[PDB]
């Protein structure tokens, strides 16, 4: 099978960026080289075919480069819409094999996240649970890292963290965490932290309550 | 326009066979051909088969004593079937146009395959109200299986605000999350309610978001 590298694996670039994304073949596939961009949701759009050709409908600032084994996606001025993992596939020789794909992510100005907390509902509560919740929203860069503590003791057990991809329309992400308890440790404890760090902060941000 | 719609998510126990259609629009398939790709964790995209216009199929060598694809002129449709299935041919399995040869112009929108032993499970679903500018509410759907459940709010009137985050699994049941955060002036008074469908199990929830 021809492996299909692609150079980088995620990419980071701001609005208006020129931005390239490149793919190597382990040998000459004489530009039977096309580039396909997935979104989130599993959608799959053709871009570029035969290294250099644009697909129907797609925007002039795409363009792609290349011969013998390497190969480029060019965005000529990165757009709002253009997040997406971007996948190179050579059709030269059977099987079609594809390239392990590069994510791109758009770069843009701090954004602190909203943190909001969350007790367990009375309904989990008569049922034995106790989920704790924190979402922190709409922050950017994506890196953040979130504690609990419990009554002042980091609680590494039984947490669950979820990101959300990089939004659509404002470029920032979201997380949220989830802390299970059984009801009865639920009920043995005070103060309930959600502590994240994040590059808009010096100190923890911090989201508290106590089990009243 | 063109369209390939393929049938909806699977779950298949270790060792049966998965089974998905795929029902193109816009194309015959006397006039085009059709290729299956999957795209797994561990494995990055990888092409599948092909099935011609004349009816012949190709396989990747990797596969060919456990898949056959087939299809029906009259009615539009590919058939994708693969057998004895283990666990990581877990992944989401697209069917695509190639417009000639290997240059996939249109695609399906990807099934998702599980393939596990896990039992199927309903959710719970638990109001995240405020712990007692802007307001967030929340909804914990808590212990379900298999992927996927559906959220809203106010049955899909509720959007912009919302956030929505990728399940996460543990202990062979997932969980989910969802925020919405609206001004504060306009809850409690205005109502906000979580819609969940999980269809796996036939469960169908709505809860309130209840001041505490
Ligand atoms: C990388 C991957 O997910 N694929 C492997 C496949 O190579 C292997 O033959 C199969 C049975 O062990 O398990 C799975």
């Amino acid at each position: 099978d021809i492996q299909m590298t692609q150079t980088t694996s995620s990419l980071s670039a701001s609005l208006g960026d020129r931005v390239t994304i490149s793919c190597r073949a382990s040998q000459d596939i004489s530009n039977y080289l096309n580039w396909y961009q997935q979104k989130p949701d599993g959608t799959v759009k053709l871009l570029i075919y035969y290294t250099s050709r644009l697909h129907s409908g797609v925007p002039s600032r795409f363009s792609g480069s290349g011969s013998g084994t390497d190969y480029s996606l060019t965005i000529s001025n990165l757009e709002q819409e253009d997040i997406a993992t971007y996948f190179c596939q050579q059709g030269n020789t059977f099987p079609p094999t594809f390239g392990g794909g590069t994510k791109l992510e758009i770069k843009r100005a701090d954004a602190a996240p909203t943190v909001s907390i969350f007790p367990p509902s009375s309904e989990q509560l008569t049922s034995g649970g106790a989920s704790v919740v924190c979402f922190l929203n709409n922050f950017y860069p994506k890196d953040i890292n979130v504690k609990w503590k419990i009554d002042g003791s980091e609680r590494q057990n039984g947490v669950l963290n979820s990101w959300t991809d990089q939004d659509s329309k404002d470029s920032t992400y979201s997380m949220s965490s989830t802390l299970t308890l059984t009801k009865d440790e639920y009920e043995r404890h005070n103060s309930y932290t959600c502590e994240a760090t994040h590059k808009t902060s010096t100190s923890p941000i911090v989201k508290s309550f106590n089990r009243n | 326009d063109v369209q390939l719609k393929q049938s909806g998510p699977g779950l298949v126990q270790p060792s049966q066979s998965l089974s998905i259609t795929c029902t193109v629009s816009g194309f015959s398939l006397i006039d085009y051909g059709v290729h299956w790709v999957r795209q797994s964790p561990g494995k990055g995209l990888e092409w599948l088969g092909v099935i011609w216009t004349g009816g012949s199929t190709d396989y990747n060598a990797a596969f060919i004593s456990r898949l056959t694809i087939s299809k029906d002129n009259s009615k539009s449709q590919v058939f994708f079937k693969m057998n004895s299935l283990q666990a990581n041919d877990t992944g989401i399995y697209y069917c695509g146009r190639p417009y000639y040869g290997n240059v996939m112009d249109y695609w399906g929108q990807g099934t998702s395959v599980t393939v596990s032993s896990a039992k199927t499970t309903a959710p719970s679903v638990y109001p995240l109200a405020p712990v007692c500018s802007s307001v967030t509410l929340g909804c914990l759907v808590k212990g379900y299986f298999p992927e996927p459940v559906t959220l809203t709010w106010n049955s899909g009137s509720l959007s912009s605000g919302v956030h929505t985050f990728p399940a996460v699994l543990q202990s062979d049941l997932y969980t989910l999350s969802s925020s919405v955060t609206v001004t504060s002036s306009t809850w409690p008074s205005q109502s906000i309610t979580c819609n969940v469908a999980h269809p796996a199990s036939s469960t169908k929830v709505d809860k309130k978001i209840e001041p505490r």
